[PDB]
RNA sequence: AAGCGUGUUACCUAUACUCUACCGUCAGGGUUGAUAUGAUGCCCUGACGAGUAGGCAGGCGUGGAGGUCAGUGACGAAGCCUAGACCGUAAGGUCGGGUCGAACGGCCUCUAGUGCAGAUCUUGGUGGUAGUAGCAAAUAUUCAAAUGAGAACUUUGAAG
RNA sequence: ACUAAUCGAACCAUCUAGUAGCUGGUUCCUGCCGAAGUUUCCCUCAGGAUAGCAGAAGCUCGUAUCAGUUUUAUGAGGUA
RNA sequence: GACGUAAGUCAAGGAUGCUGGCAUAAUGGUUAUAUGCCGCCCGUCUUGAAACACGGACCAAGGAGUCUAACGUCUAUGCGAGUGUUUGGGUGUAAAACCCAUACGCGUAAUGAAAGUGAACGUAGGUUGGGGCCUCGCAAGAGGUGCACAAUCGACCGAU
RNA sequence: AAAUAUUGGCGAGAGACCGAUAGCGAACAAGUACAGUGAUGGAAAGAUGAAAAGAACUUUGAAAAGAGAGUGAAAAAGUACGUGAAAUUGUUGAAAGGGAAGGGCAUUUGAUCAGACAGGCCAGCAUCAGUUUUGGUGGCA
């Protein structure tokens, strides 16, 4: 014997977990998160271009299509708190975003419903930007911050 | 044996236990006895009164077998019987048949009276016996036969 | 910092265990703690305590001072209980017949006892018969008729043993010890 | 795969060496207390080094536990290695220093049978 | 004033205070008709943690001894080296690699000539200084030849 | 002064590991506790004994007896 | 505990749910270096040491509370009014183990210088406490008995 | 006479003794070498390999020797001989360096390294629990 022995070994049952008591409850997000309000995208592929806000899916994340058509920007989905909430907002009702959901956003070249859905959307999203003026040129453009842009005393 | 000791726990500790400062020295107070009288009084006077000085009679070739007189007490005088046949002479305890105890043999010179023997008559034979003893024996209906 | 009234991680001073590494000892500690744990018995408590003893701690016990205590009225009937030895007494003649309890017997008291018409147990058997040590009448041994407890507290007027090898005189019956040689203590 | 576990609490993973062993070789490096009536490693001082005490003792729960959770036992030859059927989670193998290579094959064709972590499956293969 | 006096707040940061975790110590407890078979165990609860001289406790290591592991080993024991790895708060333990060649460990106990940084310690070995200080008294050497691997220094001749 | 580099008593061996209240040193870890330099005596003043401080072992019991505190009542004191 | 009529739910005696990347030197460890801040040389005597106090140029090996006679406290063990086989004898697988008679030591008696004498008036005393036990009480408590121990007054033994 | 003594002499048997700075001063040509007029003082020093098989032969060099070759299980065993530590040193490689160096906490960089797919590594978000910090605002005295 190179090493005696435990005379008693530690037991190899494995405990239970004890039941805890974590609901899961539905999160409220900041008031100024609206539908249709404008926000800027501050990270990802698409770092500060600016989207429209259209539905809050299930899974906590916004789900945004600024324009595509527009700006370049698909139909997908974004973090909450990786955005900025903007005091302009754009009328969403006339776009039907109800099939768009965690599982059309699922993992598992473009899949033909994903161009087509993109183009249904946005027909009644880039028509009603059109009414009122600047906001195809200003959603088209991407945001960044200047010598002397302070985000504590900006507005948005 | 070593591996238990403080020394073998000293080890590592620079005064092994005997101070920094009192530097474990031969001899600070001197040897054996010494200064019984002067410096080691109080310890002396304190636990051994009596230590100094001269007491009664010298005694020149002192032989302590003259002396010899080991003590027996009346409630161990039963003993002297042997285990068993004691309880014979317990019940019957009546004259003409008792138990004759020769306490020279059992090694004792001398019968005291510590006291409280049975109510059976017994012969003691005894080289000395005190008054009281004697007369416990006595007040048991025994007799104390002086022997030599 | 804490203003500490009382010494901090002071141990309680008290055995919490025989230091004897006796196996026999060890099981008997084993049913006792069980015992003084599950029932409210203060005798049960008190014999555990009583196991865990040094030697000195259990002076022997005599069979006449077994027998002293059956001269107490309403005790005749009660189990002595001996937590140490019961040692024989030959200057006792009469002994009377009751059932004693004790860890240890001598040959001579396990034999007068037994002769008595009584019962010799050891522990096991009290706590079977009596486990809340019902009718039970503890017995302890004298614990300062010790010839080393004569030697304590030695000092003048105290009238203690001194400790001494050679005694007679010429040792320590001088100066110190009469008024004719000096002071007397 | 080892039983769970938490996460591996070690509170100094550097080595308590010993005063002044970079100083001068005759001081080894092996951990030694300062004795000295004047020593600031005793006293304590700030910029000095830390001495062993009992606050750096691992958690119970995770004491002697390898990195993969296992704890080491040392075995010599496969009879050792039995011991350790019922507690392959718990317990993982580590072949003695001086087993011959040849009787190191056995061990491990052994081990990997009864399905037992080796922890240096690797000593004296002439690969 | 970044000075002096005085007042107001805000702010900075101790191993101190609060909360939590982990370690240890102490204290109080729970736990046997399966204690989900280790009761010097497992677990619950609370508090506490500075330290010379010194005391006690629990451990780590070394030489040898009784027992045991039908333990390891010429398919490589012991030793040594190793900014390679792992365990322990630590004393230390274990593994890989290289070198090596014949014995040596784990555990339970026994025993001691049992653990080093000091003692102007003992014995041995080695440095920096350092290619340094020096190899300067006794007037003095030189040329050629020979020998020789090699001549300021040997031999011979000549001269001084 | 000199008496073999030795002289206000040579050198060699042994008694002899002479004694030293004096100087130096006194070898692993961690844990818990934790001082004194003051009392009396001593050919004592660089030292001891003695009491005190400290540790350990505990023992008898189980909230007592208490208390580096105050209040109330009652004394005492001869300093500012 | 809260809500809910209930069912059940909950933020109520300690983190769960969802998603992504990587699956290796990315995190981490070790080590070298750099940077911020900090860090005087250890040991010793000392009121006080980094000291312009002492020892230490370096390294290896050796190197200092041991053993014995007698003894105090404490602890463990065996037996117990006894106890101690080992001076010896017997026996032996032979310095071991096993067995044993008489003595002897200590204890079971003290005291006095000694000659000597030598320990129950009593339930081996009385009083105050005293753990435990007994009786009665649901319990609190009350009464009885009260070992050890503590205080005190007595009795007995020896000296005077 | 015997029972008793025996650190000398002779012959034996042993050891929880020491293991080459130990154990006798002396494991060895040890009371030797050596020192002192003398009395006296008095060391250091064991180990190639199983066997010498102790390196034939070639080559460079005046030679010592080197480089090969060879013996051998091994020359990382070559009589400067088992292993072969440290101090100290040479070469190579890496790194840093304005009046020392060394160290403690942390991280960057370089180099190096262990483990794991039947969840390992690093994260993001939501809703809670515990401890805090910073605001906005409401109702009262
Ligand atoms: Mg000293
Ligand atoms: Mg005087
Ligand atoms: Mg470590
Ligand atoms: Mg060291
Ligand atoms: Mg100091
Ligand atoms: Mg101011
Ligand atoms: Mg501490
Ligand atoms: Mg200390
Ligand atoms: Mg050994
Ligand atoms: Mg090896
Ligand atoms: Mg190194
Ligand atoms: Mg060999
Ligand atoms: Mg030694
Ligand atoms: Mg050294
Ligand atoms: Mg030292
Ligand atoms: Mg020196
Ligand atoms: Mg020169
Ligand atoms: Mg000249
Ligand atoms: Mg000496
Ligand atoms: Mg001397
Ligand atoms: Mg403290
Ligand atoms: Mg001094
Ligand atoms: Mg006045
Ligand atoms: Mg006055
Ligand atoms: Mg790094
Ligand atoms: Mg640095
Ligand atoms: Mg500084
Ligand atoms: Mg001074
Ligand atoms: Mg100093
Ligand atoms: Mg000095
Ligand atoms: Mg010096
Ligand atoms: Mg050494
Ligand atoms: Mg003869
Ligand atoms: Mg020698
Ligand atoms: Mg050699
Ligand atoms: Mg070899
Ligand atoms: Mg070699
Ligand atoms: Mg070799
Ligand atoms: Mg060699
Ligand atoms: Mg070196
Ligand atoms: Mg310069
Ligand atoms: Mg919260």
């Amino acid at each position: 014997s190179a090493q005696k022995a435990p005379k008693w070994y530690p037991s190899e049952d494995v405990a239970a977990l004890k039941k805890t008591r974590k609901a899961a409850r539905p999160q409220k997000l900041r008031a100024s998160l609206v539908p249709g309000t404008v926000l800027i995208l501050l990270a990802g592929r698409f770092r500060g271009k600016r989207v429209v806000y259209l539905k809050h899916l299930e899974d906590n994340t916004l789900l945004i299509s600024g324009p595509f058509k527009v700006n370049g920007v698909p139909l997908r989905r974004v973090n909450a708190r990786y955005v900025i909430a903007t005091s302009t907002k754009v009328s969403v009702e006339g776009v039907n975003v109800e099939k768009f959901n965690v599982e059309y956003f699922a993992k598992e070249e473009i899949k033909a419903e994903r161009v087509e859905d993109q183009k249904v959307v946005d027909k009644a999203l880039i028509a009603e930007i059109k009414k009122t003026p600047l906001l195809k040129q200003y959603l088209s453009a991407s945001f960044s911050l200047k010598n002397g842009d302070k985000p504590h005393m900006l507005k948005f | 044996p070593s591996r238990f000791t403080k020394t073998r726990k000293h080890r590592g500790h620079v005064s092994a236990g005997k101070g920094r400062i009192g530097k474990h020295r031969k001899h600070p107070g001197g040897r054996g006895m010494a200064g019984g009288q002067h410096h080691h009084r109080i310890n002396m006077d304190k636990y051994h009164p009596g230590y100094f000085g001269k007491v009664g009679m010298r005694y020149f070739h002192k032989q302590q077998a003259h002396f010899w007189k080991p003590v027996l007490n009346l409630d161990k005088l039963w003993t002297l019987i042997p285990e068993d046949k004691r309880d014979q002479y317990l019940k019957s305890a009546s004259k003409e048949t008792a138990p004759v105890i020769d306490t020279l043999a059992a090694g004792y010179g001398k019968i005291l009276g510590k006291g409280r023997i049975p109510n059976v008559p017994v012969i003691v034979k005894a080289r000395f016996v005190s008054k009281l003893a004697e007369e416990k024996i006595r007040a048991a209906g025994g007799v104390v036969e002086l022997i030599a | 910092g804490i203003d500490h009234t009382s010494k901090q991680h002071k141990r309680s001073g008290h055995r919490t265990a025989p230091k004897s590494d006796n196996v026999y000892l060890k099981l008997l500690v084993k049913l006792y703690t069980f015992l003084a744990r599950r029932t409210d018995a203060p005798f049960n408590k008190v014999v555990l305590k009583a196991l865990f003893l040094s030697k000195i701690n259990r002076p022997p016990v005599s069979v006449s001072r077994i027998a002293r205590a059956l001269k107490q009225e309403g005790a005749a009937n009660k189990t002595v209980v001996v937590v140490g030895t019961v040692t024989d007494d030959a200057r006792i003649f009469e002994f009377p017949k009751t059932t004693v309890a004790a860890l240890r017997f001598t040959a001579g008291a396990r034999a007068k006892i037994v002769k008595a018409g009584g019962e010799c147990i050891t522990l096991d058997q009290l706590a079977v018969r009596a486990p809340k040590g019902q009718n039970t009448l503890i017995l302890r041994g004298p614990r300062n008729s010790r010839e080393a407890v004569r030697h304590f507290g030695m000092g003048p007027h105290k009238g203690k043993a001194p400790r001494i090898l050679s005694t007679g005189r010429k040792f320590e019956r001088a100066r110190g010890r009469r008024r004719s040689k000096g002071f007397k203590v | 795969a080892s039983l769970p576990h938490p996460k591996i609490v070690k509170k100094h993973t550097k080595k308590f060496k010993r005063h002044h062993s970079d100083r001068y070789h005759r001081v080894a490096e092996n951990w030694r207390k300062q004795k000295g009536i004047d020593s600031v490693v005793r006293r304590r001082f700030r910029g000095n080094i830390s001495q062993p005490k009992i606050g750096y003792g691992s958690n119970k729960k995770t004491k002697f536990l390898s990195p993969s959770g296992h704890k080491t036992f040392l075995v010599a030859n496969v009879k050792d290695l039995e011991t350790l059927t019922m507690h392959t989670k718990t317990y993982a193998a580590e072949i003695a220093h001086n087993i011959s290579a040849k009787n190191r094959v056995v061990i491990l064709a052994r081990a990997k049978a009864l399905g037992i972590k080796v922890t240096n499956p690797k000593g004296r293969l002439a690969l």
